[PDB]
């Protein structure tokens, strides 16, 4: 019931997701690059919670949102922005996501997300 | 018989993106069914980021203040909702 996938395009940035995850409990599921493989993975995994980052655009990971939310239309999605991009996160909850963190990730807040998703 | 409830949304001093985390409590507001009768400030201020660590709403609900508050106690990042029947 602690599973995550977690999806961002940078190495860095999922790492510094798994020690937060790890030290709150909460385990890692797998991970994924992009939002095509984000679905696959999801598929495969099963996870509780899903990450998106959606700070980047071109990655679209907005579709990967939808995508998921068709498979799983009981999927719980956290999902990962930057300053400045309210209209996004808005539009990534219509589109089924639960919750939001913004980066640089603070430990308390994505600790409060995933608790609160579950 | 519905009912209506004055709510008082605080925000921590840092929260990030604080037109969307308001916005969540609008969208768990919808979920329950409630209808949003007023609220300060505005909506198109509320959307603006027009305010500072807190919202308030006067809303309709169908469901009861211990279901209400519970739902809205599973948002995330808010220092605290204070909830009062009127």
């Amino acid at each position: 019931g602690k599973r995550v996938l977690i999806v961002d395009d940078a190495a860095f940035m999922r790492m510094m997701l798994k020690d937060i995850i790890t030290k709150a409990g909460y385990e890692v599921a797998g991970e994924a690059t992009n939002g095509r493989e984000a679905v696959e993975k999801y598929k495969e995994l099963k996870p509780d919670i899903v990450t998106m980052d959606i700070t980047m655009p071109e990655m679209n990971g907005i579709d990967a949102i939808k995508e998921i939310m068709k498979i799983d239309p009981n999927a719980k999605i956290i999902v990962c922005s930057a300053m400045g991009q309210q209209a996004m996160v808005i539009e990534a909850i219509k589109a089924g996501a639960k919750d939001f963190i913004v980066k640089p990730f603070q430990p308390s807040r994505v600790v409060e997300a995933l608790n609160k998703v579950s | 018989g519905f009912k209506t409830f004055y709510i008082k949304v605080i925000l921590k001093e840092g929260t990030q993106l604080k037109s969307a985390r308001i916005y969540l409590v609008f969208h768990k507001l919808e979920e329950l069914k409630c209808e949003v009768v007023r609220t300060i400030p505005s909506v198109e201020e509320i959307e603006e980021e027009k305010f500072e660590n807190e919202v308030e709403l006067f809303v309709i609900s169908p469901v009861d203040l211990e279901k209400l508050s519970e739902a809205l106690s599973s948002i995330a990042d808010i220092e605290r909702v204070i909830i009062k029947e009127v």
